[PDB]
């Protein structure tokens, strides 16, 4: 089955490993650390922990599974149709939970700042809300991936690869469906927010609570601009590899969908570790007790 | 010519 065979080069690969095991250990580090000073401490406190649960879910499930059987062997695929499944459908939860967290970060901050609710209790059920709604968009992935014997005769056990198992149309219309609701239209209200928030601060700001909302504030576009900036060009990926025709592909166009593949893939990583340092660079309390819990390690 | 199989 050397059609299933790709020709990245070595040097990419070894590369691209090497960036993916940086954000690895950069990611869950500082999630992992991020999660338990944050148990340790405060309403925004569960939404971001809420959005390192959502990274570290990726950092240690997808990426390993990811490194492995994605970028450095093709073929055949070594966690069976439950792995398969379970993977994408993981992924596709944890983009959502991330994005509706964003959102939701943003219409409580855009409150805090236009008026200067929500108890434990109602928040925690808020967020169970979040991560139920996340898991149940994130269905049509089950149904969607799956194992397929892509050898010469379909009998070969190294032509057992994980690929979507429905046609061209439904697959359009899952890609469609993840890069409406976990992407464009959430991020656009997360946007629209953010862009009245900062004027809204500019206005208020004309004693030490505005300090704290101008870095939720820079910290909130920051998020923005990172998730935008680093889902982009994987949402246009999965589109590039369902709306192209069967005789439009050409070997250029699939190495190039291939180092696309680790390029957009690789800022997908770049976004579960960016989360953590951002509350870094402001310079906060937070940084402190971050060096604090690093340094008994 | 060929079609990835990678999502």
């Amino acid at each position: 089955n050397s059609d299933l065979d790709v020709n990245t080069d070595i040097y990419s690969k070894v590369l691209v490993t090497a960036i993916y095991l940086a954000l690895f250990v950069v990611g869950t580090v500082g999630n992992g650390v991020t999660l338990f000073t944050l148990a340790r401490k405060s309403r925004v406190d569960y939404y971001l922990g809420s959005l390192a649960l959502s990274d570290l879910l990726i950092l240690l499930f997808a990426l390993p599974v990811d490194v492995y059987n994605f970028i450095w062997v093709h073929h055949p695929w070594a966690f069976g149709d439950a792995g398969c499944k379970g993977y994408y459908f993981l992924r596709e939860a944890c983009t959502y939970a991330t994005a509706l967290n964003v959102v939701s970060l943003s219409v409580e901050l855009y409150l805090a700042i236009r008026h200067p609710l929500m108890s434990r209790s109602r928040t925690k059920k808020f967020i169970s809300a979040i991560w139920l709604a996340s898991a149940l968009l994130a269905i049509p992935m089950l149904f969607t991936v799956g194992l397929q014997n892509l050898s010469g005769d379909g009998t070969h056990p190294g032509g057992l690869v994980c690929t979507p198992i429905v046609d061209t149309a439904t697959l359009k219309v899952v890609i469609q469906l993840n890069t409406f609701m976990s992407f464009l239209f959430p991020m656009l209200v997360a946007s629209i927010l953010n862009t009245v928030i900062a004027r809204r601060l500019t206005v208020m700001v004309h004693p030490g609570r505005v300090q704290a909302l101008r870095r939720g504030v820079l910290v909130l576009r920051a998020m923005v601009i990172a998730f935008v900036v680093c889902w982009l060009p994987y949402h246009v990926r999965r589109l590039m590899f369902v709306y192209i025709s069967d005789e439009q592909w050409t070997t250029a166009l699939f190495d190039f969908y291939h180092y696309f593949y680790m390029l957009s893939n690789a800022l997908v990583y770049v976004s579960a570790a960016i989360n953590p340092i951002l509350y870094n660079l402001v310079s906060a309390n937070f940084r402190q007790v971050f060096l604090s819990t690093l340094a008994c390690l | 010519g060929r079609r990835p199989y990678i999502l």
